[PDB]
């Protein structure tokens, strides 16, 4: 009896605890509340009360799997992706890739710095004039210098 | 050859918490559970029986049986709740199993709040382990986070291109 | 945006009003509008951006408190059963 | 591809302090059983 | 201040009753980078308004 | 006849354990369908999957 009783115990925490596991609902109609208006009123509000609701906001929510065996060996992976090198390698892509097909022409200063960038004498010829020969009208105008646009 | 390399080695170690579980070949429950149930001698008793302090005897004995039948049958209830509860969680891992429904839910992730982010991402990818039953369970077990440099050589092959070309 | 011998028309109280096209779209596959204003161009990852503003306040805000721990409580109440088992053995009537 | 790999790589360990659990007591219970016949008796 | 502070954060811990204890767990203090990519978008609209 | 029956069961997971390490022809039949395409696809449609 005593033994039968610790079972029907046992088996009652374990239906407990899957149910807690299991079970989401009571999260779903929880933070309903918060929106960007609160997110921006955490600045306002005290920061305190933000932290109780974030505490909250984000439960504490476990992670198991049943096993017959008590065997576990565990490991961890704090990762992130390196974004910001090769987008200074995307974008000098980009202006590596139509500096070469269209030219522009760059105006720099000393010390190295970089101004606007305008058109070439080649690209006005490349892309604007095929512009005006076949779909404006033909044989007439004549291409702008560099210097002039 | 190493762009994807790259991909696969970044994407594989993604599930921050890894674990590896094994079955042992001790199934000790199972087998009480049996034992028990074959216990549960009777004959040799009516046997006895059919061969003031005697009824105080049979009396405290009856109570027994009486407490055992008891709880016996809140074993039995004990049992069904475990099992629909055991049904529903196991029914729940079908539903788990396929996360994240839409691809515009992803960029849409951005514009919602964190917080339903994060309960989105907690189903999104869900905890699946890696493990294998073994016969014989010894393990020793080893972790590499890893990434391989494809910054060093593309910047070699980007200033290969401009000396090949002049 | 009109769909059926299509235009661009604008409203106001119930009536039309002038109005003039100088960023105008790139109409096209079916009901989708892309434009090239240089909003548009940013717009998602300036979304990108308070996606990872407020990222960056959830974490700061949620481990402020210094010193967690978590604890869980077993199935083996010994000191319950102790009690009413003291309780149940306080044999007087085989002494009388 | 990686811009929402990078995000959702952030997303999922927000949350700091992470632990696991699995079955115990399997068989703890079953040596209660086994250290509790009737034919000698009889 | 600290007086204040003690009853103002109290102690709450995180815990999960369980049925079978057994536990591994883990820590991952964290913040993420805005500010290496704060200083890309401002790097943006000054070369998009250009 | 109990220890028995432990063995036999012991050797059986054993002989599971070798067949599942041993046996490559259903990871060689998996991932078939993967190729370079696929491998684009990855970024071109969601990352989870």
């Amino acid at each position: 009896i005593q033994d039968l009783r610790t079972l029907n115990q046992t088996w009652e925490n374990r239906v407990r605890e899957l149910r807690d596991l299991l079970t989401r609902y009571a999260s779903r109609r929880e933070d309903s509340m918060s929106l960007g208006a609160r997110d921006a009123e955490l600045y306002h509000l005290p920061v305190l009360e933000a932290v109780r609701k974030a505490r909250d906001a984000a439960p504490f929510r476990p992670l198991a799997v049943e096993d017959n065996r008590l065997v576990a060996n565990s490991f961890f992976s704090q990762f992130v992706p390196g974004t910001e090198s090769l987008e200074r390698f995307l974008t000098q892509l980009w202006e590596n890739e139509y500096f070469r097909t269209f030219r522009l022409r760059r105006l720099v200063t000393h010390q190295g710095a970089e101004e606007a960038i305008v058109y070439s004498n080649y690209t006005v010829e490349r892309v604007t004039l095929p512009y005006l020969c076949h779909i404006l009208a033909l044989g007439t105008l004549d291409p702008v210098p560099e210097a002039y646009l | 050859g190493l762009c994807r390399h790259q991909k696969i080695c970044q994407l594989l170690n993604t599930f921050p918490v890894k674990v590896v579980t094994a079955s042992r070949h001790e199934l000790n429950c199972k087998k009480l559970v049996e034992m028990m149930e074959q216990h549960d001698a009777k004959k040799s008793i009516m046997k006895f029986l059919l061969n003031q302090v005697i009824k105080c005897l049979e009396e405290q004995i009856q109570s027994q049986v009486d407490e055992i039948q008891d709880l016996r049958t809140l074993n039995q209830t004990w049992e069904n709740r475990v099992r629909e509860l055991r049904d529903l969680l196991t029914r729940y891992a079908s539903r788990r199993e396929d996360s994240m429904s839409l691809g515009a839910r992803d960029a849409e992730l951005y514009h919602l709040p964190v917080l339903e982010a994060v309960r989105k991402a907690r189903d999104a990818a869900p905890f699946r382990p890696l493990a294998v039953e073994d016969n014989r369970l010894v393990a020793n077990s080893f972790f590499s986070q890893f990434v391989p440099g494809t910054e060093s050589l593309e910047r070699f092959l980007t200033q290969l291109w401009e000396n090949e070309y002049f | 945006k009109k769909v059926r011998s299509e235009r661009l028309e604008a409203q106001l109280r119930g009536k039309h009003i002038r109005l003039y096209v100088a960023a105008e779209p790139l109409a096209y596959e079916r009901d989708k509008l892309l434009f090239t204003t240089p909003v548009a161009h940013l717009h998602e990852e300036i979304l990108r951006y308070d996606g990872l503003c407020r990222h960056q306040k959830i974490c700061q805000l949620l481990n402020t408190f210094p010193v967690k721990v978590v604890t869980a409580s077993r199935h083996e109440l010994n000191c319950k059963k102790l009690v009413e088992m003291m309780e149940q053995h306080d044999a007087k009537k085989s002494i009388m």
